[PDB]
């Protein structure tokens, strides 16, 4: 099961 | 920047005349993933040859595996035949069963 | 994925309890608790992160385990009267949406430390034959119910605080259309305390 | 506290209309989440938004849209009204932490026809002389009645200033007839003062009733006036005797 | 036994004005089981081996939805990524992800990953004690303080001790057949004369499963690491691993060197000698 990336996970 | 294609052609079991095999095709190493290969008999490409899902490893570098069913002889030559960027020329290494 | 236990809590000023959440992810982010006032919209409070984790403020305590959230409220007063609500963020989400319980509405029935329980009459300011009825100064034992007639009208008991002289003080209000209405028999449905003072 | 601003505060129309809901978010927040809380039920998911693009859809109605413009403010609308849209719409802003900060909310009211909206009568009833001689406190009453629908914010006002202390407002208003379905209500208030506060004439106390009504996106055509967003007062002076 | 999940993730620019591709692959030690491809009118996530098939539909939509918005988020990274080395939108520039947990004999959480490259060069990694990162330049410490702000370190952190370990421990179980099986490697030796009185040892290993292997070649009972041609572990195609290795040795009139094989199929390790 992959991770959900949360808000401003951005680079 | 650019990593230029480690390649390896071999058979999925020991080259036995009149029994059928996979000839394989193991490219490795490169980097970008953009590449071109292809399976050929006696110097004349293969049609229906398939590929594992491109994936990469720990160095970053990008692998994948092609293949195709046949029966090996001892006249037929089979080959390999590798395009990618870092390539000046497309890259041929025969299939040789008593490596 | 998230329950709120009890729906209501009905608490007696300084009497203790907690709130429960109960939740279902594939993985938890964040727990969260927030409070909300009648009209306005939720206030944040605590963020719980792992199984063990407290938090604490002033008469709040939030902790955490692997299947529930307690939200623990210390003598409550009745200034901590609102609803509360759990929420919960999940690891195989993406974003930072919450999904929220229905929430826990609690009420915290004030002490009354010197009761003067009354009845009195209020005319209207701008003269007219208008007349209300207030019932004032009663202990927090006493419960105000409402009338079977439609022509009456009777309000819940309501607390004010007079923050500068350290009292606090229920009320409920009755009026009538009906010119016969009178204030002896206003709070007439309702059980009064023996002791009602009513003014002549 | 909290930062999120959102707009109308309140908004009454009938069914089949269409209304539009507006949401800024906290100063340096780029997300918008857009809530609903219908009555019993809780805080649902509707959308988000990320720097003016959706980026995750809950179960909002596909007669309902919303968009996040490119300053970053955001704006729902909800169509073909029916009854059951009548809810709180909340709308949130994450912070970089994680957090959500909610908006204070939208209360919409749909009802099938506008005839039945009305605004408050007020009355301000003077204190007993009874419970001066028995407490030396004073207490006032408001009374306003005959509204619908219960979209009514009560206060205080003594001396120009709104007062929060020696006040309480009935938390639910009173249906005036509880077997009629588009009842009219009625709200209550105490103010409680000192007896001598109340004894000074050069004390005035006020009590507002601002009411939601009609905002002009609606048509009236019945002989009593328009039953638009108001304010409504009564007042009274200080008294010796 | 020693077991992994990884999730590997690439980010391509189109150049240069397209929409870029973002593709997930899912392995479970060296099987892959899952791959979502942004490029397609309805981008789903697929099973790629036969033990995942069993999971449903809210298992593949919770998967395919973390794709969809990677999809999004991925481009603006590309874009902030352009940004910090001055590149222009014409030419191809690739993010590269991976992450996961690793369990030791003990199906316990041995050690988390969370590492990213950007153009195939180290960028930004998560460190051991998963709470810190390592940042390359100047550039992948502008990402630090964002992610240092978004509490990225934490959530990664609950991510690998919570359902990464959970979802792995699940995987080994509906795979055990596959997975938790090991299987030991066929040996033999190939002798070849490379020039005049010269000749070449080269040693088998086939239809081995994990891929975890060493072959070395002793002479006289001392490992020769350096002469050897240690060829890289390949795939059969039937889910089993191959490699070779060999050495230049001389005919010198006697027969010193031997073959030494190690593997988790094995009961005991193998010495194999070339007979004629």
């Amino acid at each position: 099961h992959p991770v959900g990336q949360a808000d401003y996970f951005e680079y | 920047i650019q990593r230029t294609p480690k390649i390896q052609v071999y058979s999925r079991h020991p080259a036995e005349n009149g029994k059928s095999n996979f000839l394989n095709c193991y490219v490795s190493g490169f980097h970008p993933s953009d590449i071109e290969v292809d399976l050929l008999k006696n110097g004349e490409r293969i049609e229906k040859v398939e590929h594992s899902d491109l994936s990469f490893s720990k160095d970053w570098s990008f692998y994948l595996l092609y293949y195709t069913e046949f029966t090996p002889t001892e006249k037929d030559e089979y080959a390999c035949r590798v395009n990618h960027v870092t390539l000046s020329q497309p890259k041929i290494v025969k299939w040789d069963r008593d490596m | 994925q998230v329950t709120q236990s009890p729906e209501a809590l009905r608490l007696q000023e300084g009497e203790s309890s907690s709130l429960n959440c109960s939740y279902t992810v594939s993985g938890l982010r964040g727990l969260f608790w927030y409070r909300q006032d009648p009209g306005k919209g939720p206030e944040f409070l605590f963020t719980l992160y792992s199984a063990g984790e407290e938090k604490e403020k002033e008469r709040l305590k939030a902790t955490l385990t692997k299947k529930e959230s307690f939200l623990h409220i210390t003598a409550p007063k009745p200034e901590d009267s609102a609803t509360y609500l759990c929420a919960v963020q999940d690891l195989g989400t993406s974003g930072s949406r919450l999904t929220f319980g229905e929430g826990t509405q609690l009420t915290v029935n004030p002490n009354i430390q010197n009761p003067d329980p009354a009845v009195y009459q209020l005319r209207d300011s701008k003269s007219s034959d208008k007349s209300v009825c207030l019932f004032t100064d009663f202990d927090s034992q006493t419960n105000v119910s409402q009338s079977k007639d439609s022509d009456v009208y009777i309000t819940d008991k309501c607390v004010l605080d007079m923050r500068s002289m350290d009292f606090k003080s229920n009320s409920a209000v009755a009026w009538s259309n009906k010119s016969d209405f009178a204030c002896a028999n206003a709070f007439n449905n309702s059980i009064i305390p023996e002791d009602t003072f009513f003014p002549s | 506290d909290s930062g999120v601003t959102q707009t109308p505060k309140h908004l009454i129309t009938a069914t089949g209309q269409r209304v539009t809901l507006r949401c800024s978010p906290r100063s340096g927040d780029l997300s918008v989440y857009w809530y609903q809380q219908s009555l019993d039920q809780g805080l649902q998911f509707l959308i988000q938004y990320y720097n003016g693009e959706e980026r995750a859809k809950g179960n909002i109605l596909e007669r309902f849209s919303a968009q996040q413009f490119p300053d970053l403010h955001s704006e729902l609308n909800l169509s073909s009204l029916e009854l059951g849209d009548s809810a709180l719409y909340f709308c949130a802003s994450s912070a970089r932490s994680g957090e959500l900060f909610f908006g204070e909310g939208s209360r919409l009211t749909v009802l099938e026809d506008l005839k039945n909206v009305f605004p408050p009568e007020v009355a301000v009833f003077e204190p007993s002389e009874a419970e001066i001689s028995h407490t030396q406190k004073a207490t006032l009453v408001c009374l306003a009645t005959g509204f619908y629908p219960d979209h009514v914010e009560l206060s205080w006002w003594v001396n120009g200033k709104e007062v929060h202390s020696g006040v309480c407002t009935d938390p639910q208003p009173l249906k005036e007839q509880p077997a009629l379905n588009d009842s009219r209500y009625a709200l209550s208030s105490r103010l409680r003062v000192s007896a001598t506060f109340w004894q000074n004439p050069r004390n005035h106390f006020r009590c507002q009733v601002q009411f939601y009504g009609l905002s002009e996106n609606d048509e009236w055509t019945q002989d009593r006036a328009k039953p638009v967003t108001q304010i409504v007062s009564a007042e009274a002076w200080g008294r010796a005797d | 036994g020693s077991h992994s999940m990884r999730y590997f993730y690439t980010a391509m620019s189109r150049p240069g004005r397209g929409e870029p591709r973002f593709i997930a692959v899912g392995y479970v030690d060296d099987t892959q089981f899952v791959r979502f491809d942004s490029d397609a009118a309805s981008p789903r996530t697929e099973p790629r081996a036969p033990w995942i098939e069993q999971e449903g539909p809210e298992y593949w939509d919770r998967n395919t939805q973390i794709f969809k918005t990677n999809t999004q988020t991925y481009r603006e990274s590309l874009r902030n990524l352009r940004g910090y080395y001055n590149q222009s939108e014409a030419g191809s520039h690739i993010i590269q992800r991976m992450y996961g947990c690793d369990l030791g004999p003990d199906g316990r959480l041995l050690r988390g990953h969370d590492q990213s490259a950007y153009d195939g060069k180290d960028y930004i990694a998560l460190n051991e004690d998963l709470s810190s990162w390592t940042a390359a330049d100047t550039a992948a410490q502008i990402t630090q303080r964002k992610w240092e702000a978004a509490r990225v370190a934490e959530q990664l952190r609950a991510y690998l001790e919570g359902l990464c370990v959970e979802w792995l421990r699940r995987y080994l179980e509906n795979g055990k057949e596959t997975l938790q099986r090991a299987d030991p490697p066929k040996t033999h030796v190939t002798h070849h004369p490379v020039s005049d009185h010269e000749a070449t040892l080269r040693c088998w290993a086939l239809g081995f499963y994990p891929a975890e292997i060493t072959l070395t070649w002793q002479r006289d009972g001392e490992d020769q690491t350096q002469d050897t041609e240690l060829v890289e572990t390949r795939p059969a195609g039937d889910r089993t691993f191959q490699k070779w290795a060999a050495v230049v040795v001389p005919s010198g009139e006697e027969q010193r060197y031997t073959c030494h094989v190690q593997h988790e199929g094995l009961p005991k390790p193998l010495t194999l000698r070339w007979e004629p």
